[PDB]
């Protein structure tokens, strides 16, 4: 046994694929049940240093930020804000139990809990520090779980930052659950079907008001996809249409008068006039019979409905060789533009009132659009839905019977007479078949949330009127009405498609409004867009083009953002200058003052070369510098030694020395900056001096206070109060949530001969 | 549709078999127009006959070809 | 001291192309009265990408 | 039908290239119209026919 090998480096061609899924495959959602609680700041142990700047025999605590990890520039501190916020729109709950993050305080008088475990880290720290007030241990001991039962809510402690407070509360206070009673599991369930007597319903559960759900947001289409988006358009409504054809029963019990089309037939009409497809016609001119069906499908559906084309050739033949042969007329001269319809001159043309008042009828059937429940409803005439349609085609055809053909030989009245008794023997099975449709197309459409819009598609489905025929000709006395089940999937399936749509548009709205409320300018809103395609997985998003998204940019921007969303950005906006002051690794400005300025005493550092007001000197604006390059105002007012502020993120370095002072280094930074112009390789100094610094003996004995030029514009921390720090976060107590709603319902149909329309009166009756 | 306002171009492509633009994208084209129309049905005999003319396709984008010399294969 | 073929000052920022679609949304938005259907609605959304 | 988001104006360093050739073309021209002309004088005004 023996082999040899050779190999081949083929190159390796990535598509990017545009992943995919289906209607009834969509996933939900899956909620965000909170971890710990968001916090932003910490405390720490810093030293501290009295005024002549030497060192106490004690410590402090001081609030400090988690990750120093900030940019330079100004451009990527709001990208990092950005990014914030989209943390915190990852981290927004929808609901959440305190008790499960709940820990137990090792310190407490009562033995009792909190809410977080760094809050009782925190608490033990402190609690086993020398050099600590008596009145926080006091307070530790103190602070516990309290619990009122009668209304099934708890107050924890709390300790942190009061803009995690602000995040926190807001969190607590707009989380979305609302009470459960049997009432709402009803209720969510459309109007028509529960009024509806062919459906019974019940449940074996009685919901306590400890349940809770989750309410979806079935708010209507804010960019009007139908307007404009054709391409999209026709993606929904083929991805809509196949999820039709999915929940549509299967039937029961010459040329082409086979099952199989019946079944295609049916399930192509309802499926198209729920997904509003347009649907083109296909059909050889020697089968007649296929005409004489397709007379009573163009009555039964509208004709908008329809592309033009295809009812042109359908009723040009039907004229040219039933209607005008028949009454000893011209053919026709009928042009391929022609603004109207063969049946419209035909309406006009004719004198016989059965036949003139079918085609004005048929001319002028078209749908009722009209809002129901907050849903957008095509609603049919009201005289098609009862079946009374086709008396008014069977008596066209009866009068088309008596008729000679004066121009026309007996073979083809016998071939025309007799397809036309095949269909006038099915009298009864046609009303009926009628009814069942317009009933199992209602009901069905009861099942809707997305308002569904009359506009014509770039693509067709093929009918074949072989296949209406079949339709026509294979039925009797056996009704089929949709499983409960495929309703309950189908209605589920459109809130989760619908839900998803709104939270994603809700997505895209606040981040796009975030970002033209920033100036983040070199950023590119087409990622956005294409992030909002791909959690919808039906698109293909590798092939839509740009200007596409970016008019759905252009509707997106002109939107209200939702609430959840505008208020965290408000905090942001109100509080992102208050987190920039800190991080302590990059300062936001430098002054420069060609003269000997004094040093600030602080208590954290000690001597520093800080500024806090930045009054008088005049500010530079560095993005703008780095934007458009003109260094002719820095450099001339640097060589001049003209005295100026330069505004914008900038690093630096903390020089703890004394000797750096008295050589004065601050000022030396800037000479690279005429021979390299780029304003990135600049770091000031921080002359933070104390009794750590190896050379304090000059302080303490010479007898004078620093001073130095240069200094920077720069805020301090803010001092850790223990007591004032401390909250009380508010919640429910112990409830449950449920998502998949209808499975405590229990669903059945009546017999389906024992049916019923919305005339009171049984369907599928007619012998 | 021959005159002097037209031409023709002919091409014989019979060694265009073993050439580059018959490997991957050939191949990955036809996977993806199948997850296309397997997203454009809902019955699952089709989908799995479909998934697996999209599997012979997988496995015959890396395929190997015995041949003896002697001993040795 | 060089001559200079320039521009109408419309152009040289984009506006003119403005009025442009706005003529050109007309043209989709009427019908094409003598004309066939599917050259028609094909020319229609042909403009309409535009 | 295929742009968008992409500014491309010349290098400075192509501007000077383009700016160099034009000059270098148009005094190329006129110092060779001066000599030209200057011997086509000089025939006709010394009586070379």
């Amino acid at each position: 046994v023996q082999y040899e090998i050779l190999q081949k480096t083929i190159p390796t061609f990535e598509p990017k694929e545009s992943i995919l899924k289906k209607l009834e495959d969509i996933k939900p959602e899956q909620v965000k049940k909170q971890t710990k609680l968001f916090r932003i700041f910490e405390p720490r142990q810093l030293p501290v240093y009295r005024a002549n700047g030497e060192k106490e025999l004690r410590n402090r605590w001081y609030w400090k930020l988690k990750r120093d990890t900030l940019p330079d520039g100004d451009y990527d501190v709001r990208e990092y804000f950005l990014n914030l916020y989209d943390q915190v729109l990852t981290e927004m709950p929808d609901y959440l139990l305190l008790k499960d993050m709940a820990v137990e305080n090792k310190n407490s008088r009562d033995a009792g809990k909190v809410v977080d475990s760094e809050t009782a880290a925190i608490c033990d720290a402190i609690f086993q520090d020398e050099e600590t007030e008596g009145v926080v241990r006091r307070f530790i001991a103190e602070m516990r779980q309290r619990v009122q039962a009668d209304r099934n809510v708890v107050n924890y402690p709390s300790i942190l930052h009061p803009i995690d407070h602000a995040f926190n509360e807001y969190f607590l206070q707009h989380q979305l659950v609302e009470p459960l009673n049997n009432d709402i599991i009803f209720n969510y369930i459309p109007e028509r079907i529960r009024n509806d007597v062919n459906y019974i319903l019940n449940m074996d559960r009685n919901l306590p008001s400890t349940a809770r759900y989750i309410r979806p947001n079935l708010l209507q289409d804010r960019l009007n996809l139908h307007d404009n988006f054709e391409s999209l358009w026709d993606t929904i409504t083929t991805s809509n249409y196949i999820l039709a054809r999915s929940v549509v029963p299967d039937l029961k019990e010459l040329t082409g008068i086979n099952s199989q089309a019946a079944n295609d037939c049916f399930k192509t009409l309802i499926a198209a006039m729920l997904s509003q497809r347009t649907m083109s016609l296909d059909f050889v001119t020697t089968n007649y019979m296929s005409l004489i069906s397709g007379m009573w499908l163009l009555t039964v559906v509208p004709n908008d409905m329809f592309i033009r084309e295809s009812l042109v050739a359908c009723q040009l033949a039907i004229i040219n060789t039933i209607i005008y042969p028949a009454f000893g007329m011209q053919r026709m001269h009928y042009r391929n533009g022609d603004p109207q319809t063969p049946f419209q001159i035909a309406e006009q043309q004719i004198q016989n009132f059965q036949v003139a008042n079918w085609l004005h009828f048929v001319n002028n059937n078209q749908f009722r659009q009209v809002v129901i429940d907050g849903v957008l409803n095509q609603v049919l005439n009201d005289n098609i839905r009862n079946g009374h349609v086709v008396n008014q085609l069977m008596e066209a055809l009866m009068q088309l019977s008596r008729q000679q053909f004066p121009t026309m030989p007996v073979d083809y009245k016998r071939s025309i007479q007799r397809g036309i008794l095949l269909l006038s023997n099915r009298l009864g099975q046609l009303v009926d078949l009628t009814r069942l449709l317009a009933y199992n197309y209602e009901t069905l459409m009861a099942c809707i949330t997305m308002n569904m819009q009359h506009v014509q598609t770039l693509t067709t489905e093929k009918l074949q009127l072989t296949s209406v025929t079949s339709l026509c000709m294979l039925i009797g006395n056996a009704t089929v009405i949709p499983s409960p089940q495929t309703l309950f999937h189908y209605y589920n399936v459109n809130v989760n498609f619908h839900s998803n749509y709104n939270e994603r548009i809700n997505d895209a709205v606040a981040i796009i409004t975030a970002a033209n409320r920033l100036n983040l300018y070199q950023k590119k809103m087409k990622s956005i867009v294409e992030d909002f395609l791909k959690r919808l997985q039906i698109f293909d998003i590798s092939r839509v083009p740009d200007d596409q998204m970016y008019r759905l940019r252009d509707r997106l921007r002109l939107l209200p953002v939702e609430i959840r969303r505008l208020d965290i950005f408000n905090l942001i906006l109100m509080n992102m200058e208050q987190i920039e002051r800190a991080s302590d690794k990059i300062a936001q400005g430098v002054i420069i003052a060609y003269r000997d300025m004094q040093l600030e005493r602080d208590e954290m550092y000690g001597y520093v070369n800080i500024a806090r007001n930045l009054d008088g000197f005049q500010q530079i604006n560095l993005e703008e510098l780095m934007r458009t390059g003109d260094y002719a105002q820095i450099t001339n007012m640097l060589l001049n030694n003209q005295p100026v502020a330069l505004v914008g993120a900038l690093p630096f370095i903390t020089d703890s020395s004394v000797i750096s002072l008295v050589a004065k280094l601050d000022a030396t930074v800037f000479a690279q900056i005429v021979k390299l112009r780029k304003v990135d390789t600049l770091k000031p100094i921080l002359y933070k001096i104390n009794s750590d610094s190896n050379d304090f003996y000059l302080v303490a004995n010479y007898d004078w206070v620093p001073t130095s030029t240069t200094k920077v514009y720069k805020q301090i921390p803010q001092q850790f109060d223990f007591r004032a720090s401390m909250h009380m976060l508010t919640s429910n107590l112990t409830f449950t949530v449920y998502s998949d709603l209808l499975a405590f319902v229990s669903a059945d149909t009546v017999e389906p001969i024992n049916a019923v329309a919305f005339d009171n009166m049984r369907i599928m009756n007619e012998l | 549709f021959l005159s002097n306002n037209s031409m023709v171009l002919y091409t014989d492509v019979s060694q265009w078999d073993s050439s580059q633009h018959n490997t991957q994208p050939f191949r990955k084209g036809i996977i993806m127009g199948l997850d296309m129309l397997a997203n454009m049905t809902n019955d699952a005999r089709v989908i799995q006959t479909l998934n697996l003319y999209k599997q012979t396709q997988i496995n015959l984008m890396d395929s190997y070809v015995q041949i003896p010399d002697g001993n040795v294969i």
